[PDB]
């Protein structure tokens, strides 16, 4: 052979449980001696008529496989010795099938490694002479955790009941395990359906048919249906569907997630694994919204009076889907006379005679048609001051509402149905409610108008007030730009002051006055803020005696600083 | 006075060797020893001025016996003695010092000193190290294993010398020869460089679209001491730069390494510069430098087609039959996504990367070799607008402010199309009273977002609309805002 | 050719020595323990020379061009040699996965080259301690048959 | 403790400070048997009388010449020689190892049964060397080569340089083989004012071959441009039998068995090495030309 150099020799044998002892002769052939000891190939051990029978004990060897040789340096001769443990007995034996067309498959625990070769057998008996046997070959690189025995049996005769046997033989100890019992019905997981497909009918979004192909003796089936606005998936069971279903009642223009599983008996067989996802949008749906429609009443002449339409819409049921065309449409109430038009934006604008009333219709035209055409009475802007209410009021106790609270008119409160506001963007009020809460396109530091019409047929009223949300003290005061002294009284003019300044809506106005050589308290005189005044007048001061004027602009939350100076001889 | 101090010793196998010091004048003074071995037989030498006396074993001198030596310096009429010995010539042997290059290996305040030995038995290892301003110190090694031997030492920050000796000792732990002397010393370099600022060039680039790079040729200077030449220890072996272009990545990366100080060709784009000393360790230190992309101000034609599943980008390249590589990288991203292809048109399958509303980076590079810097030129790296640019175009929030009873002050917001520079051309702003008989337009430069109306009627309702125009197409009309007066 | 079969077996042949040399590194695979096998015939030391390197009598794929009529026993010296280098390689191969070892996987590179070489041309621990004992050998017999045969057809 | 030579002892002797040398007898080759006088070089005088004397050997001043003599006339004389020892481990002391750690480095050109050696001495005061196959089986190899001490180029090493003395040898074989069997071994002995030392080695030729670098080397520029070679006269005959490989390298690169590669200059000159085309041996020396 090739140990010419000798022989070694191993007792008892060169396979060996763990932690026994072996006792190892090394001899020559007539005419020092080492032993090198290895793990996994790996040196971490190591150590002439005694030479020519060398006896020796080798214990405590370690789990797995070892190199010992023995060497003279010119090696004499060397065996390879394998140590481990008999297989542990295979637990928690679990068999799966797969639909209609699927071997048999199934899995066990192998526990620890024995870091030997072993093999494994895996054996299926039952009823009406039905059998099978397989083998699998586990070693250091190879687990059998899992084995496919390739036979398919009929899934139609569900009444025999079957057992499982999986056995382990290896060098040291046979192992084996208990005989299973198993049902025919429990081992099957039918295959989801496929061809799940979308068919859309009656025209709506609402309405659709589902269709899908499956094993036709399927019984039961079930529905996930889910939109991306809720994480919550929408379930639904059906009894012999037979591949076909049809879903009413569905919110319309969503994307929605459409998966499916399979049950072919209530009591036998088993659930089956979610289908594709199917990723669907829905159609659109012709909206029923009543949208309002908001005009103002310049007048550019008694015969040649402008009239804008305003509208706004911004839910999705009245702008619900691609909404492109707007088809306007006016009447004339007191003569036969209409006008139609086509726009895209939503404010349009048209000259139209001031004598007669009007009715403006628009709408809302989608991919399927228009809505319902809405309609509104148009009246005077402003009728009798009999059904003006009381002054209006605001309130705003967060920094983004408003509450306006109004007082009822002085008639009466039944002649009128229905009241509008606008600050222009407008909303709607009953009369029975007492006030109306707006906190929505408002931006405080800004001074706002609030207004209410009264609609009715006849002659509608009107009323406003000037106000905002949120307002702090004024940065900064106007200035005092002339000065005139006539009639033996003393006008004051100014310029507007720009708006980023006073940061909401300037209440009143005071002004300082007083001779030069006074350091009291000087004279103050108090102007309510109006739009259109820009002057004021103020009495006769002092003759031939210098004067210094100043102002500051005040507000229910703050004052403005004091501005510039003027001085005045008269 | 005299001779003193008398040492044999045996230099190496084979080998004898002895010596001493004298004391007195070096004038007309001879120097005689003797040696008699017990068996009475005499042996003697002389060699006048020279000290060094070479002997072995094949001249006669008893060896294996306890060999016992006299020594007579004669000068004038006078001759003197210095004190007898006697001994055994094997024992108390000179071994060597590490012969040839020493190993060594650095580490984070280590240094790793490794060598070979021809005799095979373990010794005590001593070493001095130097200081370029002081003088020696000195540092026992301790004891060691061995095959080879190792000595571990202190980083110091600036560049040191060091020399290394041994002794052989008993097996009993006792010293038996003396010690043997120093090798040749060794310096270690600094294990950080103190890098000073070079200085580049800075120019703008010609019509091509070039730039011409020339670096400065500077090294430092390292304080060695006087026996500290020959070696990487004194100063810099090398020195070196590296120079990265990030630009057109779709071949392998194409990183140049240059030696200091030459002609070098780059382009308008950006780059690392990475100016790098080769030690004995290695690299020691870096210099980073990085070059900002530019683009020339020349636009040059570009045509594009985008839609569908092909996206195809064409233009009238100034030669064909050159390999081409194109880039798309969007400006204003974080630049997540990388695209770009190597290759007039050219022609691709659509993604989602190039068809949203951004400034999209379209870069051309002209290549033959994609292994040197030079050959890489800027044709265009230009700005492009994605996908619709109407809904782009329309301007947001219109704010129009009263400033007389003629004037007005029309200002709105900057869109996207103007952080994209290069594309937008005017503004059409439209002022239409009601009545529709009066409607006028007006065009405003880009960088203008304010405008003032004027020539306007009293008294009459007005509605303003404003658009942004780019090049190709018109913008799409704003929310009209309804003012008056 | 047999020429590309022969630079392919001696390819493979290479990487296999070399990937023994790294795994079996306290293995008998270094000292070299020369021992052939072949003395039983040696002509392939005694017929595989040149007709110039020829000096006394007394010690498909041939080419068209250099016919001789002692080439052919050389041709037929390998061909034997090889048929029991194969027979012995099957052994081996079979031998080495019997047992759980497998750290070392022999692949069928030398196996399947010399298959073709024969179709082309007519028509425990011992055992690794055997199977480089007979690699060492066979490079230096491999290199004999690559030089005599590139020295046959050229 | 045996005859190197005829009339020639060689000893070995224990080399250590506390332990004895050994006993040798010499006798007077002479058939008149009487009181005799024996005088050495070292020693002056007559140290044992009688025609058999004992000497105890342990240090070289008891080696070298020993004199047979009486009245005037030369009986005979003998010589002695000394082989060291060191604790179990034989004396090298004569020769120096190469850079490989290895005693004698030798080195054959081609496969005609021819090859030189070479070896390091560290002086050359009265030395004396032998060169001779150490054949103990009838079937091993042997070599009939004579011997040269011939001085060549002094070579250096690590430290100062040192003197290269080197013979030329030459096998020879009845009738050729294909490849060899049994290796080549030889064994050196070596002499230095009476210090004996054998040396021994063992190699196979094929793995010590370091062929020649090309002897003509044309540049033809091709664009492209080739560089042309050819294999050196000194080598085996024929070429097809036993071939060559290439390297390439320009100023870790290629390696070329065909004459012509197509590459291209930098600035830098352009070198081929020489090796066999199926063993790792020994890489020859460079001879190039720029471009
Ligand atoms: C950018 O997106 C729009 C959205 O559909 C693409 O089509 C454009 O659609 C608007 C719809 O209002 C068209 O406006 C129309 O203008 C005519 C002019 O007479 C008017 O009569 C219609 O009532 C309507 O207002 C617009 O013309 C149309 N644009 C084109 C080029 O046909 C548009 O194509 C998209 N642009 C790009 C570059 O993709
Ligand atoms: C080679 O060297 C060895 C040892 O240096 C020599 O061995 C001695 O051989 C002689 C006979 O030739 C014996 O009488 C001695 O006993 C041997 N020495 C020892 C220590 O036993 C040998 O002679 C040398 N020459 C050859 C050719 O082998
Ligand atoms: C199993 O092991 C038992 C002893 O442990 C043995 O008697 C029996 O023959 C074994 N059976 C097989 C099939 O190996
Ligand atoms: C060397 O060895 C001798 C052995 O006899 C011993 O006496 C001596 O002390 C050793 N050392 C010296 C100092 O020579
Ligand atoms: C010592 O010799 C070994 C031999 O392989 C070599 O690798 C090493 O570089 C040498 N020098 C040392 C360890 O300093």
């Amino acid at each position: 052979d090739v140990c010419k150099l000798g022989t070694v020799t191993v007792q008892p044998a060169p396979v060996i449980p763990l932690g026994s002892a072996a006792n190892i002769s090394c001899s020559l052939n007539p005419k020092e001696l080492i032993l090198l000891k290895f793990v996994n190939d790996v040196l971490v051990e190591n150590l002439d008529h005694t030479g020519h029978s060398s006896t020796f004990q080798v214990t405590n060897l370690s789990l797995g496989m070892t190199l010992f040789v023995c060497k003279l340096p010119v090696p004499v001769c060397g065996v390879e010795i394998s140590v481990g443990v008999a297989p542990e007995p295979p637990q928690n034996i679990s068999c799966v099938q797969e639909g209609e067309n699927g071997t048999v498959a199934c899995s066990w625990n192998s526990g620890k490694v024995t870091y030997l070769k072993t093999n494994y057998t895996l054996q299926l008996s039952g009823p009406n002479n039905l059998t099978c046997q397989k083998q699998c070959f586990s070693d250091n690189r190879q687990n059998c955790n899992r084995l496919d025995l390739g036979i398919n049996l009929s899934p139609d005769l569900a009444e025999s009941r079957f057992i499982v046997r999986v056995t382990a033989i290896n060098d040291l100890g046979n192992s084996s395990s208990l005989p299973h019992t198993f049902t025919f019905l429990d081992i099957v997981i039918p295959l989801p359906p496929w061809d799940i497909r979308i068919n859309f009918l009656n025209a709506s979004g609402s309405r659709g048919t589902l269709q899908w192909e499956d094993e036709g003796q399927v019984v039961l089936n079930q529905l996930r249906y889910q939109p991306l606005n809720s994480t919550s998936w929408n379930m639904v069971n059906a009894t012999n569907a037979k591949g076909k279903y049809d879903l009413r009642d569905l919110r319309p223009f969503t994307e929605y997630e459409f998966q499916i599983s399979s049950k072919l008996h209530l009591s036998g067989g088993s659930w089956s694994n979610w289908s594709e996802s199917l990723r669907t949008r829905t159609p659109e749906e012709e909206p029923v919204g009543i949208l309002d429609i908001w005009y103002m009443k310049q007048d550019i002449d008694y015969d040649r009076q402008q009239i804008s339409l305003f509208w706004k819409s911004l839910n999705p049921s009245e702008a619900r889907g691609k909404i492109l065309h707007y088809q306007v449409t006016l009447q004339e109430v007191t003569k036969k006379t209409t006008l139609q038009n086509t726009t895209r934006h939503t404010s349009w604008t048209r000259v139209i005679p001031r004598t007669g009333a009007w009715t403006a219709s628009v709408s809302a035209a989608n991919s399927k048609g228009a809505s319902a055409p809405t309609h509104i009475n148009i009246v005077d802007l402003c009728g009798t001051g009999l059904l003006a209410p009381h002054q209006v009021s605001a309130k705003s106790e967060n920094m983004d509402n408003i509450l306006v609270t109004w007082q009822p008119p002085k008639k009466a409160d039944s002649a009128v149905r229905e009241y509008i506001v606008e600050w222009p963007h407008w909303l709607r009020i009953p009369p029975d409610n007492m006030s109306a809460l707006i906190s929505e396109n408002i931006k405080p530091y800004i001074c706002y108008e609030i207004r209410v019409h009264a609609l009715s047929e006849s002659q509608g009223g009107c009323s406003s007030i000037r106000g905002d949300s949120k307002h702090k003290a004024p940065v900064s005061g106007p200035h005092i730009t002339a000065i005139t002294e006539k009639k033996e009284r003393l006008f004051i003019s100014w310029t507007h002051i720009p708006f980023p300044e006073q940061r909401g809506c300037i209440l009143h106005y005071r002004i300082y006055w007083k001779e030069r050589d006074s350091t009291a308290q000087p004279e103050l005189c108090e102007i309510q803020y109006r739009r259109s005044q820009n002057s004021h007048p103020i009495s006769s001061l002092q003759p031939r005696v210098t004067y210094v004027l100043w102002m500051t602009a005040v507000t229910a939350a703050g004052e403005s600083p004091q501005g510039n100076e003027r001085e005045f001889c008269p | 006075l005299g001779p003193r101090n008398l040492s044999c010793y045996r230099v190496s196998k084979t080998d004898y060797e002895c010596s001493w010091q004298y004391d007195g004048p070096e004038d007309n003074v001879s120097h005689v020893l003797w040696c008699c071995f017990v068996p009475e037989r005499c042996r003697y030498f002389s060699s006048g001025p020279d000290r060094t006396v070479q002997f072995w074993e094949q001249d006669g001198i008893p060896v294996l016996s306890k060999v016992n030596f006299w020594v007579e310096s004669r000068l004038g009429n006078r001759t003197m003695k210095s004190q007898k010995i006697s001994q055994y010539l094997y024992n108390w042997t000179k071994t060597t010092p590490p012969l040839g290059h020493i190993k060594v290996s650095q580490s984070h305040r280590q240094l790793r000193m490794d060598w070979n030995v021809s005799e095979e038995a373990g010794a005590e290892v001593q070493f001095r190290r130097r200081m370029p301003t002081t003088n020696w110190t000195l540092g026992d090694c301790g004891p060691q294993v061995n095959m080879s031997e190792s000595c571990l030492c202190p980083s110091e920050n600036m560049a040191q010398e060091i020399q290394i000796r041994r002794r052989r000792r008993l097996s009993s732990g006792a010293p038996g020869g003396p010690w043997s002397d120093w090798s040749m010393p060794v310096c270690v370099p600094p294990e950080v460089l103190p890098q000073a600022k070079i200085k580049f060039l800075v120019e703008p680039l010609n019509q091509g679209g070039r730039r011409r790079l020339t670096m400065q040729g500077q090294s430092p200077q390292l304080a060695v001491p006087e026996g500290c030449r020959g070696r990487p220890g004194a100063q810099v072996k090398k020195h070196l730069v590296l120079v990265r272009m990030l630009s057109c990545r779709c071949q392998a990366q194409t990183s140049k390494t240059v030696p200091l100080g030459k002609k070098l060709n780059l382009s308008g784009a950006t780059y690392d510069l990475n100016v790098l000393a080769k030690t004995r360790f290695g690299r020691s230190t870096i210099q980073k430098w990085h070059l900002p992309a530019q683009e020339l101000t020349e636009t040059r034609a570009l045509n594009v087609s985008v839609g569908g599943n092909m996206t195809s980008m064409q233009w009238a390249a100034q030669a064909p039959g050159t390999t081409y590589c194109l880039e798309w990288q969007p400006w204003f991203q974080h630049r997540n996504h990388t695209h770009c292809t190597l290759i007039v048109t050219h022609s691709w399958s659509s993604k989602p990367t190039l068809e949203q509303e951004e400034c999209y980076r379209i870069t051309v590079f002209a290549s033959k070799n994609p292994k040197n810097p030079m050959l890489w030129a800027t044709v265009l790296s230009s700005y492009y607008f994605g996908g619709n640019a109407s809904r782009a175009g329309t301007p947001r929030h219109v704010s129009v402010r009263n400033q007389t009873g003629d004037s007005v002050s029309v200002e709105w917001t900057a869109s996207q199309l103007s952080t994209c520079p290069g594309v937008l051309t005017q503004y059409v702003v439209r002022c239409e009273a009601e009545d529709g008989a009066w409607e006028s337009e007006w065009l405003v430069p880009p960088t203008k977002t304010q405008v003032t109306l004027d020539g306007l009627r009293s008294r009459v309702m007005y509605k303003v609309q404003v658009r942004a125009d780019t090049a190709r197409l018109p913008g799409a009309w704003s929310h009209p805002q309804r003012f008056s007066f | 050719r047999c020429l590309s079969q022969s630079r392919n077996l001696l390819k493979t042949t290479d990487d296999m020595v070399k990937t023994a040399r790294e795994k079996l590194k306290h293995y008998s695979c270094t000292d070299i323990d020369h021992e052939d096998i072949t003395r039983d015939q040696t002509s392939t030391l005694k017929t595989c020379l040149p007709l110039e390197l020829h000096k006394n009598e007394s010690c498909s794929c041939l080419p068209p061009q250099k016919t001789s009529l002692m080439m052919t026993l050389c041709l037929g010296s390998i061909y034997e040699d090889l048929k029991m280098y194969q027979t012995e390689f099957q052994a081996i191969n079979a031998a080495l996965q019997n047992h759980n070892h497998q750290q070392i996987i022999l692949d069928k590179g030398m196996l399947v080259a010399i298959d073709e070489l024969m179709q082309s041309l007519n028509h425990p621990y011992r055992v690794k301690m055997k199977l480089c004992i007979l690699l060492h050998a066979f490079s230096t017999r491999v290199v004999t048959i690559n030089r005599v045969m590139g020295y046959l057809s050229s | 403790m045996w005859e190197l030579e005829k009339d020639v002892y060689v000893v070995e002797v224990d080399w250590t400070p506390d332990a004895p040398g050994e006993t040798v007898n010499l006798t007077c080759d002479t058939p008149e048997e009487d009181d005799i006088t024996w005088t050495s070089d070292q020693r002056h005088g007559v140290i044992g009388s009688g025609k058999t004397l004992t000497i105890t050997v342990k240090e070289f001043l008891d080696a070298g010449q020993y004199t047979c003599h009486k009245g005037g006339e030369t009986l005979s004389h003998s010589h002695l020689l000394l082989h060291k020892k060191e604790n179990g481990i034989w004396s090298t002391e004569i020769l120096k190892n190469f850079k490989n750690k290895t005693f004698l480095k030798c080195e054959a050109p081609n496969y005609s049964g021819r090859f030189t050696c070479s070896w390091l001495v560290q002086r050359n005061m009265d030395l004396k060397f032998n060169i001779k196959s150490s054949s103990s089986s009838p079937d091993s190899r042997a070599v009939t080569c004579g011997m040269a001490s011939l001085s060549a180029e002094k070579v250096t090493l690590d430290q100062r340089d040192y003197e290269k003395y080197s013979v030329s040898c030459q096998e020879d074989v009845t009738c050729p083989t294909a490849e060899e069997t049994l290796p080549i071994e030889l064994a050196l002995e070596a002499r230095q004012q009476n210090k004996y030392e054998n040396y021994s080695t063992s190699f196979f030729i094929r793995d010590i071959i370091k062929p020649d670098p090309p002897k003509n080397l044309q540049m033809k520029p091709l664009s492209q441009v080739e560089v042309s070679w050819e294999y050196p006269d000194s080598w085996s005959t024929p070429h097809s039998y036993f071939s060559l490989k290439f390297f390439v390298r320009i100023q870790g690169a290629f390696l070329v068995e065909k004459t012509s590669t197509e590459v291209q200059c930098k600035g830098g000159n352009v070198c081929v090495q020489a090796q066999d085309r199926y063993y790792n041996s020994s890489c020859s020396k460079w001879a190039c030309v720029p471009c």
